[PDB]
């Protein structure tokens, strides 16, 4: 019917890239690169935010089923973005991606498209949609947080902070492979929780049902906090491994 | 599993003929090798790799795997050529497209004239028709290329909607720019002749009007072979466009360019006058001038012409196939 | 693009329709015959009919009516085509100088509407005021006959009646009021309306309606004394005007269906009745004066005549002179006599007009040794059945060969000195639980005869319930001698089996020349057959003998023979049998994407198939393999009627709307995909219905060659026994003679101001296309019939090209002798 597109945490041990010697740092570095390589590139053309998230779900997915040194990532995620552009109807020019790559890419980096970027891009079409199974219809966080804050109804200011704070989160949650371990319904909640937690706001007065603690349970049905907590420590991580602190 | 779309080859089907021509390439019907049944394949070519994968076909794949009805066509899989290149520069095998085999288009039942049908037989096509539009629709996507050609009927009564080639999702809430003109001529929308540029869900209810008229018929109610010809068609039958009954037609870009000879009345129900009641009102509401008044698929389901049409007991559709000999 | 000529050999033959009056002077008693596009003006005389005019329409004659307005001395002609072009017409005599005046005309097709089950129906009222049409389902058109509408403008009554069998106008009354039979739910009903001019609507009609007869099918207007209406239907004839109502249901009209009516006694104290076999009935309206000296009718009488024609047409005449005119066999002038001859019958036949009837199948032997080669045809229907030898010699020479029963097809075998036939008559379900057949014909009058014995079927296990009197089908196959076309051998096939497809062949290693019949079992249930044979005959020392047979699972619709091997198509399969050395087919290869292969045709190892809707393709034995593959498909939606190959890269098609078409392979092949479609690039309204195509000629040529500009022959059949040609040309000849129809269409006047253009464009229903491709022979061959201005008006200006001089003028005296040459290919 349609096809499982999520892992534990602990089967990322075993993807591709891990048995052929990479190490978990690595491979979570290439994973990043090429996430921010995307959002960058296509950020630069005027992509909508959707159509940088299908290009990065793609190139998450691709390398849980191929190695980082048998396919290069600034390829793969350049192919991804030009896919994603073609299935969210935002389309560009393959020309033009490699034009905005190359500009954002020093010359090291833009030798993985060898002596013709365009071609090496194109080939690997037939591989990317083989490999990602030909789902192309990807839901994202977005849409969700949007969902989810209009069913909230108090201070006006509290709340657009509440979901811009969480947006930030949802575009860095891209970054890492939490879209491969869960779905994007509890990533917007995971999103929410933790900006609440920050903001020291109380999101079960904002719900039609003021005095359940658990608020979240009414968007997302058999969610523990086991898991917003897991998603949360995730993004975290990465505000705690980089310069940048909390946005608040 | 089921769900590994890409890597099952097209040897596991024995072809049996070419049943059309396709934008991104030639339809075949090919009988699967496993278990016998007939199945129809569009043969998508990344050869040319002008702009790699057809969008057209992305189009249809993406939409067509969220989209399940009874009144919608099934993609069952898509497979590929062959595998032996085993370089993928070198590989430059075509994609397949399954489809279920359906036995009849609704154009070349009308073309040969064979087929006679009859208010009921006409009342369980459409009702099939808008029930599919309605799932479309409320799942907010847009067909854009309703042609008696895209509507596929099976011997037994069944009817599905087939080329989502130019199908998109709609928002009523952000205005987005769209192709200026997407339907066939013959069922194409006055607006869109006038080139809204945004367009409604209500483009795909006057092209399902357009045929409900030549059902009765059996013969298209606008044909012209310019924009302009058809716009004055559509007037004669409809009444021209004027801000007395399309408040906003001042707004499309070639309102004051494409005036029709006259300010036409509307004189729909005169020359349908041998239409059943019930059919008639329908088609008055259908062919609205102003996309804003003009009826939604829901609407059509709850009128009293399709209303109480059971589905359970169809009538299959006669289509003769003795003494025409 | 492809540049081919279409003439016609022999004119259509068919009478469609017949009408009498006083057109061509107030004083002549005419009549007027329609043939397709064709309309013969005769004067009655005391021994026949004097032919003084006839004139081609472009168009296809519906509806042909004389009237006489007030003012007017003398009858005026009413013809509406089948693409809704309508004129009036004048005859007009200068001395020697007849021509044809259009009084009025336009063209009364709706934008929207709904074309009737039961045709085109046209009526004018007694009085002249107003023209009736009804074309579409629920409308009722006008055109009022008012001395400023020369254009025929009309309009609409919206009609609540949607279902309508058949309208006239009424005698007697005070208003323009029609009385019709129409058909909803509950049944048959007549009713009337008043049409008024002034409001533009029907007001409620003189009289009630009433309930009629299920199978009601005719409406006779009876003029005063009487007044009223009579309804003819399959068991009862009724009278309805007001109160009166009578009803005369005779046991004799209950046997076969009436067709035809005409009115004897201008009062209306009798009228003619013709049926399906051929009888002729004499209705009699007894009257009754009363007191008040108002005349009734009192009762009905139906008496019978005789027998003549099945006829399309009935047209009284004078004296005891009668036309039949008939599209499915010879038409006729028979007399009725006062007196009964002596074995019952007071009809008498006079001559007999040739009827080519339904060509429903045709070939082309060369009997004598002439190199010219003769057509033998198979003709008409029913009792009508016939054989037709057709040879040139300036006329056409035709021997009729009677059968008495329906032939359905024809194919000559050298090795026997004789041909095979296919035939079906029609018997009755009779008393004895079997049937009887309702006159011996060539089936049952065969010198030597057989029934199959095949047990194929004998599994039965299946129900078919018979009530007497219904009618079956019995099939045969005839083996006819070539020389005195005596019936030889008669071979009838089993019950409820119909014989569809014929060839004569050896094939394999087999020296043997076989018949071989595919048969289809079918059974009122079955909506399309699943049961059929293959049967391989031998015809050897005046009798036949089954060889072999093969069962099919359904019907075997086309056979052809195919290097040795035998090509059949069984309903949607095309199939390909070898002949073993055990005599018995086996199957090769089959192909299965079709819905009906109903035509097959070859040429070296290429064959094209013909569908029921999905027009042409084409397909080729890879004989590498074993197998079939598809070259190319005409993706254009037609409904065939017959095909044929033109050339390894052009195919020729008919359609059910009276058009052709020529399909050719892309021979670009840049893609797959271009070579795999047939692009249409020829269309053509021929205006006949097209059975039959057959590669072959008439013309009696041997070791001489005159190189004519055209290449290649291929003749048809129509059912209204039209004869035409298709022929090639090169894209220099196919230019000369295509600026010269445009030329010629300026200057030829057409019957009805019917543009040349429109006629020949491609029709159907949903499409009309402009004409492409085909020149039209027939307007080509009128250049020699137009008066010398008009021949020089036609060359001015006029270049040829691609010549031995590229740009050359044309003078009229060298068109003539063009023309010559191109008259000269039939
Ligand atoms: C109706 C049938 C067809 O194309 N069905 C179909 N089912 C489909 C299901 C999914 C997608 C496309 C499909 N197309 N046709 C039309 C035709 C024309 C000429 C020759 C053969 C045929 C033939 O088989």
């Amino acid at each position: 019917t349609k096809p499982c597109w999520y892992w534990d945490k602990k089967d990322l041990a075993h993807t591709p890239s891990q048995l052929e010697g990479l190490d978990p740092a690595t491979e979570a570095r290439y994973r990043r690169e090429g996430a921010r390589f995307i959002f960058d590139v296509g950020t630069r053309l005027g992509l909508h935010y959707d159509t940088l998230a299908t290009g990065i779900i793609y190139f998450h997915r691709f390398y849980m089923f191929h190695s980082f040194k048998q396919f290069p990532r600034y390829v793969t995620g350049a192919c991804c973005l030009f896919l994603a552009g073609k299935v969210e109807e935002t389309p560009k020019k393959c020309k033009d991606i490699i034009k905005t790559a190359r500009s954002l890419l020093n010359d090291v980096q833009f030798g993985q498209f060898g002596d013709d970027p365009k071609e090496e891009v194109m080939v690997l079409e037939r591989i990317l949609l083989q490999t990602i199974k030909f789902d192309l219809q990807v839901e994202h966080p977005y849409q969700f947080l949007l969902k989810y804050a209009k069913q909230l109804k108090g201070d006006k200011n509290k709340i657009q902070k509440l979901v811009q704070m969480a947006w930030t989160f949802v575009n860095d949650s891209l970054c890492t492979t939490l879209s491969l371990q869960w779905e994007p319904e509890i990533i917007a909640v995971a999103v929410m929780y933790l900006a609440g937690r920050l903001c020291k706001f109380e999101i079960q007065e904002w719900t039609s049902k003021p005095m359940y603690r658990r608020w979240w349970e009414q968007f997302v049905q058999d969610v523990p906090v086991d898991v917003l907590e897991d998603i949360c420590h995730q993004i975290l991580d990465l505000y705690s491994q980089g310069k940048q602190q909390m946005p608040h | 599993t089921e769900s590994d779309w890409g890597k099952r080859c097209v040897d596991k089907f024995d072809i049996i003929g070419i049943i059309g021509e396709g934008t991104y390439g030639q339809v075949y019907k090919a009988k699967d090798k496993d278990t016998g049944e007939l199945v129809a394949l569009k043969k998508v070519r990344l050869d040319n790799e002008k702009e790699g994968f057809p969008i057209t076909a992305i189009r249809e794949i993406k939409i067509l795997r969220q989209l399940i009805h009874r009144s919608v066509v099934n993609m069952k899989e898509i497979v590929t050529d062959k595998q032996d290149a085993l370089d993928f520069k070198k590989d430059k095998g075509a994609f397949y497209l399954v489809f279920e085999y359906m036995d009849h288009d609704l154009m070349g039942l009308l073309e040969s004239g064979l087929v006679h049908f009859s208010e009921d037989h006409i009342k369980s096509f459409m009702k099939q028709l808008m029930e599919g539009l309605e799932y479309c629709h409320k799942k907010n996507f847009l067909h854009r290329d309703i042609k008696c050609s895209n509507i596929l009927l099976n011997n037994s009564g069944q009817i599905k909607l087939a080329d989502f080639g130019l199908a998109r999702l709609y928002n009523s809430e952000e205005s987005r720019p769209y192709t200026n003109k997407v339907i066939t001529l013959w069922y194409r929308p006055p607006e869109l002749l006038l080139g809204e540029e945004r367009y409604t869900p209500a483009i795909d209810v006057w092209s399902c009007g357009c045929i409900l008229g030549e059902l009765f018929t059996k013969k298209p109610i606008f044909q012209a072979n310019l924009e302009l010809a058809q716009l004055e068609l559509i007037s004669r039958l409809c009444g021209s466009p004027c801000p007395a009954v399309w408040p906003d037609v001042i707004r499309l870009p070639y309102f004051n360019t494409m005036k029709p000879k006259k300010q036409y009345r509307r004189r729909l129900r005169e020359e349908f006058s041998f239409i059943p009641s019930a059919a008639l009102d329908l088609l008055d509401h259908m062919l609205t001038l102003d996309p804003s008044k003009r009826c939604t698929a829901e609407q059509t389901l709850q009128s009293d012409f399709l209303k109480d049409v059971e589905l359970s007991k169809m009538a299959p559709p006669d289509l003769p196939h003795w003494q025409d000999c | 693009m492809s540049y081919n000529y279409v003439v016609t050999a022999q004119k259509p033959t068919a009478v469609n329709g017949c009408v009498t009056g006083h057109f061509t002077s107030a004083e002549d008693l005419n009549l007027l015959i329609a043939k397709n596009t064709r309309l013969e003006i005769y004067v009655v005389t005391a021994e026949g009919l004097r032919p003084v005019k006839e004139v081609g329409m472009y168009g296809k004659i519906a509806v042909m009516e004389l009237f006489r307005p007030k003012g007017e001395s003398k009858d005026l002609l009413f013809i509406l085509t089948a693409k809704y072009n309508a004129c009036i017409l004048e005859y007009k005599q200068s001395g020697e100088s007849i021509d044809i005046i259009t009084r009025a005309h336009g063209n009364v097709q709706d934008r929207i509407g709904r074309p009737s089950e039961t045709g085109i129906i046209g009526i004018i009222d007694p009085e002249c005021r107003m023209i009736g049409l009804r074309l579409y389902d629920g409308l009722f058109k006008v055109i009022p006959l008012d001395r400023d509408n020369k254009e025929l403008k009309a309009f609409n009554i919206r009609l609540e009646e949607l279902h309508v069998i058949d309208v006239k106008f009424l005698y007697g009354c005070q208003a323009p009021t029609i009385c019709f039979v129409y058909q909803d739910p509950q049944g048959r009903h007549v009713k009337t309306y008043e049409v008024s001019l002034r409001e533009k609507e029907f007001n409620k009609g003189p009289w009630k309606q009433e309930n009629v007869e299920a199978e009601a099918s005719m409406v006779i207007a009876v003029p005063e004394p009487f007044g009223g209406a009579i309804i003819i239907g399959q068991e009862s004839i009724t009278y309805h005007n007001g109160d009166k109502y009578l009803a005369i249901a005779p046991p004799i009209i209950k046997q076969s269906t009436i067709v035809c009516h005409n009115r004897v006694d201008p009062n209306g104290s009798r009228y003619l009745l013709g049926d399906m076999e051929g009888r002729l009935f004499m209705l009699l309206l007894e009257k009754e004066e009363q007191m008040d000296g108002t005349v009734t009718l009192k009762d009905l009488r139906v008496e019978l005549l005789g027998e003549t024609s099945i006829a399309e047409c009935l047209t009284y005449l004078d004296n005891g002179v009668v036309f039949v005119g008939s599209r499915l066999g010879d038409s006729q002038l028979v007399k009725l006599n006062v007196d009964s001859n002596e074995q019952g019958s007071y009809v008498v036949a006079m001559e007999t007009f040739t009827n080519l009837g339904p060509i429903v199948d045709m070939c082309v032997v060369d009997l004598e040794r002439q190199g010219q080669g003769q057509l033998v045809t198979c003709s008409g229907a029913f009792k009508e059945g016939s054989l037709r030898i057709i040879r040139n010699g300036q006329k056409l020479h035709i021997r009729t060969v009677p059968l008495y029963e329906s032939p359905r097809k024809i194919c000559y075998q050298e090795v026997s000195q004789c041909f095979g036939v296919l035939s079906s008559r029609i018997e009755v379900q009779d008393t004895s639980g079997g049937t009887t057949a309702l006159r011996p014909s060539a089936s049952t009058q065969a010198l030597s005869s057989s029934v199959s014995s095949s047990k194929l079927f004998s599994s039965s296990t299946a129900p078919h319930e018979t009530s007497f009197g219904e009618e079956v089908e019995v099939h045969n196959l005839l083996i006819i001698d070539q020389h005195t076309f005596e019936v030889l051998h008669a071979h009838q096939f089993l019950q409820n089996e119909y014989a569809l497809s014929l060839v004569s062949c050896k094939l394999g290693k087999d020296p043997n020349t076989y018949f071989i019949v595919g048969t289809a079992m079918v059974y009122p249930e079955e909506a399309e057959p699943k049961q059929g044979r293959i049967v391989v005959f031998q015809y050897s020392d005046g009798k036949l003998q089954t060889v072999a047979e093969k069962e099919v699972k359904g019907a075997v619709y086309s056979m052809v023979e195919f290097n040795g091997k035998l090509l059949a198509s069984i309903n949607s399969t095309v199939r390909l049998y070898e002949w073993t050395t055990e005599k018995e087919l086996r199957t090769e290869c089959n192909h299965y994407n079709n819905i009906m292969a109903l035509y097959l045709k070859t040429k070296g190892d290429f064959i094209l198939v013909g569908d029921l809707m999905r027009s042409v393709l084409l397909l080729a034995y890879k004989p590498m393999e074993g197998n079939f593959e598809e070259i190319a498909r005409d993706f254009n939606p037609n409904w065939m009627s017959a095909v044929e190959i033109l050339d390894d890269d052009n195919f020729l098609g008919a359609e059910n709307a009276f058009n052709l078409f020529v399909c050719q392979k892309d021979s670009a092949a840049t893609t797959d995909e271009e070579r795999q479609h047939l692009q249409e690039v020829g269309l053509f309204h021929l205006g006949e219905f097209v059975n039959v195509f057959c590669h072959g000629s008439l013309v009696m040529q041997n070791l001489g060659e005159t190189s004519t500009p055209t290449q290649g022959s291929v003749l048809f059949g129509t059912v209204n026994g039209m004869i035409g040609l298709v022929t090639s040309l090169s894209e220099s000849w196919y230019n000369l003679l295509l600026d010269m129809q445009n030329r010629l269409n300026k200057v030829i006047k057409s019957v009805g101001k019917i543009e040349h253009s429109f006629w020949r464009s491609f029709h159907t229903e949903r499409k009309t296309e402009p004409a492409t491709g085909f020149i039209d022979g027939d307007l080509i061959e009128s250049f020699l019939d137009i008066s010398r201005p008009k021949m020089q008006e036609v060359v001015a200006n006029l270049q040829y090209d691609d010549g031995s001089g590229m740009k050359r003028e044309a003078t009229a005296d060298d068109l003539i002798k063009v023309v010559e040459e191109l008259t000269r290919i039939h």
